[PDB]
């Protein structure tokens, strides 16, 4: 979800 | 495959590596000689557990947020599904911090650079933990005696987070590819750099186990504290580890 976040932006 | 491509893969890995380091190595060096004293030692060791565990976790996050961007970069690891990317990072992150700490050591006086300055696990009583923290500080001593040059620790993290056997991989065959392409590139560059000895002296489970014994004493600390864990600790680090 932070990952999600960290690994799309 | 062929030789070039293999090579080209080594040179592609140890340039996302010293890209996401996030401390160079010769800034770690050149800092060897700065030692907490006995009065700063003696004011880590006072700092209430809370206090110390946010602060620790806090650092560990920092570490582990510069893991996920060399993920990135790695070549095939964007390729990946997204459930495979965060399956990998949540079991390998933690693993790839514990292998690149031994940069941060110096095993000739058995000491890790901790906020500005070197020192010994001492420092790191009031967390409540000694049995884990001299086991990583073992098994940095372990690595610290190979020598490791930037270019293995590039390539062996990158194995470390590219782990076929992970539970929870929807295409396991994919990664399996990725790793047996990193690990001929790791073993190429052995053999072309006559360093072959090195694969008998890797650690064995024991970086499985140095995360387990982490695991179960967060649970132990957020037992006894979950307004702290829930108001104080970063996001990041409790998705990866409650
Ligand atoms: C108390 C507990 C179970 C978890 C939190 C604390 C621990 C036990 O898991 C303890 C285990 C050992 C520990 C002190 C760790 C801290 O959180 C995070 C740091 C750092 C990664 C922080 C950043 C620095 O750049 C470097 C030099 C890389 C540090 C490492 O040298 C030592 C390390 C891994």
């Amino acid at each position: 979800k932070i990952l999600h976040r960290l690994l799309q932006d | 495959a062929s030789l070039t491509e293999i090579e080209h893969l080594v040179q592609s890995v140890c340039k996302s590596y010293r890209e996401t380091c996030q401390l160079r190595l010769e800034d770690l060096l050149r800092q060897r000689s700065n030692i907490f004293s006995r009065e700063e030692v003696t004011g880590y060791q006072r700092k209430s557990m809370w206090e110390m565990w946010e602060r620790c976790a806090h650092h560990l996050t920092e570490a582990i947020q510069y893991v996920v961007e060399f993920a990135k970069r790695l070549s095939g690891f964007m390729e990946l599904c997204q459930n495979d990317q965060i399956v990998l990072l949540k079991a390998g992150a933690m693993e790839v911090v514990l292998v690149r700490m031994c940069r941060a050591y110096n095993a000739d006086n058995r000491t890790v650079f901790f906020e500005g300055k070197y020192g010994g696990m001492e420092l790191f009583r009031a967390l409540g933990c000694s049995e884990l923290i001299s086991s990583i500080f073992d098994f940095s001593h372990s690595l610290s005696a190979l020598h490791f040059s930037e270019d293995e620790i590039a390539l062996y993290t990158a194995l470390v987070l590219i782990n076929a056997h992970r539970p929870g991989l929807q295409e396991k065959r994919k990664v399996e590819q990725l790793q047996y392409n990193l690990e001929l590139a790791f073993h190429h560059h052995l053999c072309k750099t006559h360093r072959q000895s090195i694969l008998a002296k890797l650690p064995p489970g024991k970086l499985r186990s140095l995360c387990s014994q982490h695991v179960e004493r967060l649970q132990i600390f957020q037992h006894l504290h979950p307004i702290v864990v829930q108001a104080a600790f970063p996001p990041l680090y409790k998705e990866l580890f409650s």
